[PDB]
């Protein structure tokens, strides 16, 4: 924003998913806008292979986007999302999602609207007795349609 | 010698004349066979005599990407009722220089089958209609 | 000239009219064949005459995900006891833009087989009922 | 439409009634063919008339882990000497919610084959007995 | 329920009585079918009657590592000239504890084929003679 | 707990299982809940290949979580579990388990209730004559049903 | 070219794509002139299996360039390019491109003309709350025919 | 006893006597079968009687690396016109120690086929001539 | 023993004489079969007699890269209508240096088929015409 | 076992196998007690997922051991073991084995009995002219039956 | 060669091929004379599986030796070589080649006479905007016949 | 050899091959005695697949020892060995070999006799204009029978 040479610097994410995924949360990543490529080996009168024609594909989606809600506090809302999906109840599990990016000052500048969220995984960090950092309750979120914007 | 002019199996030129079928994209099965007749001499064990008997030209499968000009092929095939036409085809293999290594020309063609595209929502490819071709002999 | 890229094997549109079968999801084997008759000229070795004879259309296998609207197709098949209907269906191939590349139309439709879903406790897939269909002719 | 609820091939419920066969674990081949008689109208070339004729239902292969309750199946099969009872089976496809997608049923059944477990000291898997079921009309 | 005790396909017990064939190492194809006969009611389309007639048992292929006690099997097979003997065989599947899941037995056996070892200088395996077995019924 | 920004730090594991665990249990690494996914490439009539419709799968399990009992002491209870269990005897081999997580102060907060245990492996560390650290009797407990909570 | 061997110091890129440019464009990854071989095993009357002939093949193309526009500012042309190809409209998505290499002094010396560009991928960098090194809106560009010059 | 002496399938010894065919390198298909005859007892559903009938020995495919001593086998095969000789043959299985496990012998032999080497400029292997051999019976 | 001179399957030499066919590049299927007539001696069981009857030589498939000298083959094949010459052929196997292991020779030859190149716009290879050749016996 | 924190230290290996051992020896590598995996996705009548049932498996043998005797002295027992197996003579090849683990003070506390040793591989270290390390005559020992205790 | 224990140095590459050379050439990092083997498991008479008999094969070529002309200067000689092979014109692309090696003092001693050069690949270095090293126009050259001497 | 703890030192290679050796020899590695295993999963009347007995194999061969002449001097002996093999001539190719291991003091103690050796790789090191180390003319030697002693 401020300069013609800006960078959307780090330390500025958030979300607005209806599951109360708030407060401590770091290290979301692996966002993608997948599109693969076809192959045709077209022919002509000259007999040259005619280069390599390429044509469009489906939006691959399935972008597992990994969220790391560092530290599993008394809040167990993340494990309620997956435990809901395991038995079904799509009325509450198939949640819309949004990832917010804020600029050099804490103001939103771009939003990666997520069409469908799933939360198909939840892992926990190693429980080593003698280390220093904290448990990480990493979540993997799957889509149905690709991100927008 | 000039380091020879070796054959290749990528550069080619596939065409059918007559109706506006245009230029195709992939050949297969171009073959000539004879039908030997085996007569076994009774009093001489050791082999069966081999005597040639006629020659026979096998069918050819030609494939190309499904282009809007596929209406011509269906028109040609469904013209059997009102009268068909046999144009003259060609099947030529080339090296990358664009020169000629061997040129075969089908004397008279005739449609046999047309396996259309295999639509599939999950498979990333391009539709390849297949036009089988009957044969009458090579040209010279 | 622009780039009129040809029918990708992904974008399509499959439908059946009449009985509320709805829109399908996959196609295979759409093909037209002719039965050539081979007569071997006795006095001339060198080829076998190829003469066209009739045109036939092969069956098609249409597949869709198993949805509660599968009660219609099962009812339609069993209607043959008390009178069947031949609705007229379509098969079209499109590009990404949703325009038309080549639209074929089945002149008359007759069910042949309905391979139901293959239930399996282990395999992670989605049930795909297979509804066959008997061709009768191409529209124009 | 509440984001639909398309069927899948993991959730189901397979059962046979009557004798204490219990609930099975995997289906296959559930299909309803329709025999078509092809008559070639000699007057005109371009197709072959398709006319329906009868409806035949194919066999169903049901598999389950080998459990001590397999003695019931052998008793049922070997009861053909004294008469077979023909209960009414049921094949159903579900979603993870446990609700229904499309429930089929078999009007009358008959054992056809029972391929027992394939014991093997090397391969690691569960012994899967296979029960093959003859078929009749679909219930409604 | 004591967390049940489902059958598996590793632990087993295979043996033949009578001639000192000993204990084998792998079964296959243990099966029992029914020869159904299909009759089509003329006036009632939509189904075909499934009348049950007889029952046929199929052969069993038993394999074991080649051991010096294979001379007994060849003696048994080549005894058909001077009179054969039908001992009683058993096929049982067990869980890891060594308990019983389902114990089958063969009423009367008869050799059918003996595919000997496939000797090979390269492949690193162990000779597995195969002794096919004919059948007469299940014991109870 | 103490703050709205908490972190259950790595140093708070313990295991309550019917096999007598002892003072050293130390490292404990892999623990997750996997559901997986499928693909429906459903297309309507507008011609689009449609979004990749995604539907639910079973509760994928067998998530063995490795318990590194630092020290092959005279307590051979771990190998015994493998042994009797190897020779069958599932009457004393299922042994549903539990992993305990605590705060800075040793009070349980979140417990990963288990459903079935196997102890399907037990590897000892290298025995190099001249090294420094201890001997690790790593374990590979396996589940039948996934973890709970 | 000032001296006999001054080469080309890598700090001199800039693109020339038809869509609107970017101030930074702070990376440009591998570009290739790919073309593999064939294999014949011809032997002369002498008996030797002979040197394995190597003939030719088509220029495989499909060259993917991971142009990295350091910083996702409000410039959404990159995500407008892919979102355009998601639905089609080759009239505006099949734009030829040019990569410019500049001399030791900022003058162009060599240009890699691209016959067809596609923009089949846009991937955002990880968002670690507490990290550095800004956001990278990495782009992957596909071809139809290989580069020229 | 003594940790047993288990059979293996990598050590062997293959040889033909008489004509200087020498020692071979691989064997396959050594098998004996008995053609059972199935009779359906009319009045008793429940099985089909199994009755033995004759014994039949199948052919054997022996392979070895192509060596200049292949002129002998070609001469032996082409000796049918002037009288053939059938020497005894031996097939034996061995452990690494070289001690006998089970030594079979073929009473009388006869050539059946000789699949010569499959020459190929690309494939990196060694020519393996195949000598199919007929059979009469096991020696004792 | 000079560490033997073991045969191999890379170095060879394939040629046909007479018509300017030149030297080929790959062989296959070179084989001799002797038909055996099985008579079941009714008196005694345990074995079935094996008797030799005639000796038949199978076909050979020779392949080579497609070179402009393929016009000679088509002239040879299409010379049936005017007369076919049977030139002697030769198949040989050599070691690394180029000495002889076993040289076979076909006394009389005859074309049976010529499967031309399989042109393909994507598959990177070299066109390999296949000339199937008949047979009359080995030379000595 | 001096105190309830024994952490049996790793520098105490030895083994008496039937053939003569060596004065110098170290790096007794991975020795485990592995079990297989059986999968039987069972289905009930609620239509539920069915927790993937897990069953019992054969104790899988062939636990490779990489004994590392420091250097090839004039002693050649190890190469006599393998040279004996490569020809046969199981009367002297199939020999029992026992890895001994010693207490913090050099006393035996736990022993890994091996049912059948084979010595299926002996490999020498690199012979670099200028290195400072020593030759290693690494052995690989396999089993017929898994270890005991 | 001056001393009684010469072993060459890495700093002595140069090559004369019929296409024009360049001033500085950083690398050439592949030079193979590969020939493969077989496996014959030949059996004598007494019963042993026999030694693993091995025989002789083609001197398989395709040893493209990647070359690194440090600096894509205005000299477009390399990209003209590949642009011929792409369009054919094998009369001028099938170039004979050589590689020269010199002593501790610059004088040729051993020459790797190639037999058929192809230049089947041209790849440029990453155009990082801020790095320090130069631009590498790496070339991959393929053979028909393996090297000589 | 002197103490009961011979740290038989890495720095003592040399070998005598009938084809003239080299005064200087940079490398020697990868020599072993390899034999594989069967896996019979035998069964008894108790039904336990309790053990998987293993049986003897061929003496797996083709142990590529890799000789690294410290430098490619004018001595073209190694490239004459391979160039002889490529055309055949087993009278000079199938050369016996013997790797010698020397005592702490430079005396031979153990000798690895190579029953039948024949070279198949004379790969050479990379040429970097600015590096420091030397040219390595790596040799790969193939066997027919495993090494003895």
């Amino acid at each position: 924003m401020s300069l013609p040479k800006p960078e959307d610097v780090l330390v500025a994410p958030n979300f607005g998913i209806q599951i109360d995924g708030v407060m401590v949360e770091y290290l979301n990543s692996v966002s993608n806008l997948q599109i693969e490529q076809d192959v045709i080996r077209y022919q002509q009168n000259q007999g040259t292979t005619g280069r390599n024609n390429v044509t469009l594909m489906p939006g691959v989606a399935k972008d597992g986007s990994v969220q790391v809600e560092r530290g599993m506090s008394q809040s167990s809302v993340f494990t309620q999302w997956i435990n809901d999906s395991m038995a079904g109840r799509m009325a509450t599990a198939r949640k819309n999602a949004t990832i917010i990016v804020m600029d050099y000052e804490d103001n939103p500048v771009k939003r990666w609207n997520l069409r469908n969220a799933w939360c198909s995984k939840v892992v926990a960090g190693t429980l080593k007795a003698g280390d220093t950092n904290a448990l990480t309750e990493t979540i993997t979120i799957v889509f149905e349609e690709l991100v927008v914007e | 010698m000039t380091r020879k002019d070796p054959g290749s199996s990528i550069w080619f030129s596939l065409a059918i004349d007559g109706e506006s079928l245009g230029y195709f994209n992939g050949c297969e099965g171009l073959s000539t066979q004879v039908e030997v007749e085996q007569r076994q001499e009774g009093g001489n064990n050791g082999f069966v005599w081999q005597l040639p008997t006629r020659v026979t030209y096998s069918n050819i499968r030609l494939t190309r990407p499904l282009t809007p000009d596929t209406a011509k092929v269906a028109k040609w095939i469904s013209s059997v009722q009102t009268g068909i036409q046999r144009p003259t085809a060609q099947i030529s293999a080339l090296r990358a220089d664009g020169s000629l290594v061997a040129r075969w020309g089908l004397i008279d063609v005739l449609p046999v089958s047309w396996q259309g595209p295999s639509l599939d929502p999950g498979s990333a490819s391009v539709a390849n209609e297949v036009l089988e071709i009957a044969h009458h002999g090579f040209t010279d």
